C-alpha cells in the first residue's frame, strides 16, 4: 500500500461502466441484381456504481 | 461494512437500435389522433424497438382517433391502417406518426404488449391473410394504402 | 425470353421456386413473379426473381 495524502474527509469512487455493441454480424449473401435488406438492430448499456 | 461501502447501482440504462426496413421499398405515413381509451403507457414500455399495428375509429363520437388493434374484434381488423414503429412520446404529445407502407422483419412485431421482445409474433403470423400483410422473407410486406 | 416462377409454401423444398405450371393449381396459386436476364444452374442455383 502505498501511501497517499488529500485534504479532503470522505473519499467516493464513482465508476461508469460501459457494455458497447459489439460488432458482430456477417454480410448477408444475395444474388446479383436484387434490392438489398436492412440489418438487425443491436443493444449497448451503460451501468454506473458508487463506492 | 460500516466505514467503507462498496459498490451499488444507481441508473441502469440499456440503448437499442430502431426498427429496420427496406431502402428500396418506399415509406409512406400519415399523423393520426391518439385514442385516450388504451394505455400508451403499457406499449411504450421497454426500450427494445417494436411496432404493433393500428386500427381506427371510422365512425362514431371519435372518428379519426386510432388505437392498438385486438385480434379478436373484426371490426378492427376492418380497419387496420399501418404501425407505428420508432416508438412515441405519449404524452409530449398524443399525434403519432403511423406508417401506411413499409416492409418490417418478421421479429419486430408485437401486437400483443405482454410477449416476448424482438421474437416473432405467432397469432399475427397466423392471421397476416385477413389483415392485408404479405411475407417473402422475413419482411412483413405491406400497402395499407392500397 | 421470361417465364413465370413460383414459391413452395411448405415441404422438404419448402421455399424454392419452379416455373409456372399452367395446369396445377399451386403454381397457379403460389405465383411469386418471373425471371428476364438468363441464369445459369450450372453455375448457381440461385435465380434472381
Amino acid at each position: 500500500f502505498p501511501e497517499d495524502s488529500t485534504f479532503a474527509s470522505e473519499l467516493e469512487l464513482y465508476l461508469l461502466r460501459t457494455q458497447d455493441a459489439e460488432q458482430t454480424g456477417m454480410t448477408f449473401v444475395h444474388q446479383v441484381g436484387s434490392t438489398s435488406l436492412p440489418v438487425e438492430a443491436r443493444v449497448a448499456k451503460v451501468d454506473l456504481a458508487k463506492a | 461494512m460500516d466505514k467503507v461501502k462498496l459498490f451499488q447501482t444507481i441508473g441502469r440504462v440499456e440503448y437499442w437500435e430502431r426498427v429496420p426496413r427496406l431502402h428500396a421499398y418506399g415509406v409512406f405515413a400519415l399523423p393520426f389522433p391518439m385514442d385516450p381509451d388504451v394505455n400508451w403507457a403499457q406499449w411504450f414500455t421497454g426500450p427494445h424497438p417494436r411496432a404493433f399495428l393500428v386500427s381506427i375509429h371510422k365512425y362514431g363520437p371519435k372518428a379519426g382517433h386510432v388505437y392498438p388493434t385486438n385480434l379478436t374484434d373484426e371490426d378492427a381488423l376492418l380497419n387496420v391502417i399501418g404501425m407505428v414503429l420508432d416508438g412515441h412520446d405519449y404524452e409530449n404529445d398524443p399525434n403519432v406518426t403511423v406508417t401506411l407502407k413499409a416492409a418490417v422483419p418478421i421479429e419486430y412485431v408485437q401486437q400483443d404488449p405482454q410477449a416476448p421482445a424482438l421474437q416473432p409474433h405467432q397469432a399475427v403470423l397466423d392471421a397476416a391473410e385477413v389483415l392485408k400483410l404479405k411475407v417473402i422473407k422475413g419482411h412483413y410486406f405491406f400497402d395499407y394504402t392500397r
